[PDB]
């Protein structure tokens, strides 16, 4: 549907304090 | 969830306490996947050596929260199980082989800045996410140790393991309807689930869509962060077939 995008952070263009550590890690 | 930190609020609005009603207890973790459905462990409902076989009547969830004893006005919502649904192939005997399950809300629940479903995955995305070395996110109130309880939700970034690794540490016969996650030895860090965090989500976020996808549930484990041992989920994507089947025929 509109799944897994957050309302406090995604749909606020705002990233969680430790998202990065993922992103990074997919690499 | 031992050796993590406390969730930020509305970071895993998916997350889902699922209680017994009577007496009323914290017995597992679970995910909202729409306004009406809700995915959890199936040994959370029914494991007989320990005398759980739960059925709608016998409990309850609750959607929404952040901490986890005082009320959130406004915020947290409550709601009743319509139906329940275990893996038909579910083998508590063995190794909590296909551990899931589904359960059907009573009453659609309203979203918010506090309540929103997380994505399944789709095959592609499954492929290019549960990869080893990829790391992803678990959430919970379980332990804080091995045998305590948090004020607040906790959450944990943990590595993906190679399935030989997985296998050579546990004695118990895996399967590949299991992953395994977390830091080997050598890596310095820590993390892990641990009991009480059974259902709860393993979730990536996708470079493709910046969405959040639950590739796995909190399923089991011998103690909690113990060197050279690894936390078990089970592949969602794999029972993913039993999921939509389950959904569209109720
Ligand atoms: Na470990």
């Amino acid at each position: 549907a509109d799944c897994g995008l957050r309302p406090l952070f995604e749909k606020k263009s705002l990233e969680d304090k430790t998202e990065r550590e993922l992103l990074e890690s997919y690499i | 969830i031992v050796e993590g930190s406390d969730a930020e609020i509305g970071m895993s609005p998916w997350q889902v306490m699922l209680f017994r009603k009577s007496p009323q207890e914290l017995l597992c973790g679970a995910s909202l996947i729409s306004d009406r459905w809700v995915l959890t462990a199936a040994h959370c409902l029914l494991y007989p050596p320990w005398d759980k076989n739960f059925t709608e009547n016998d409990l309850l969830v609750r959607i929404g929260k952040h901490s986890r004893t005082r009320y959130e006005r406004n915020i947290e919502k409550i709601s009743m199980l319509e139906k329940i649904y275990i893996h038909p192939r579910y083998n508590w005997r063995e190794n909590l082989d296909r551990d899931i399950a589904l359960m059907k809300l009573k009453k659609p629940v309203a979203f918010s800045d506090y309540i929103h479903p997380v994505c399944l995955p789709d095959r592609e995305t499954a492929a290019s996410l549960l990869q080893a070395g990829y790391k992803g996110r678990v959430t919970g109130w379980g332990n804080l140790k091995e045998t305590g309880q948090p004020s607040v939700l906790q959450v944990v970034n943990l590595p993906i393991v190679e399935r030989p690794v997985c296998k050579d540490s546990t004695r118990i016969r895996i399967t590949d309807n299991m992953f395994c996650a977390g830091y080997k030895p050598d890596e310095g860090k820590r993390g892990d689930a641990c009991e009480g965090d059974s259902g709860g989500p393993f979730v990536m976020k996708s470079p493709f869509n910046n969405r959040w996808y639950q590739m796995g549930i909190v399923s089991w484990g011998e103690g909690c962060d113990r060197d050279g041992k690894y936390g078990f989920y089970t592949h969602v994507f794999r029972l993913k077939k039993w999921i939509q089947k389950v959904i569209d025929q109720f």
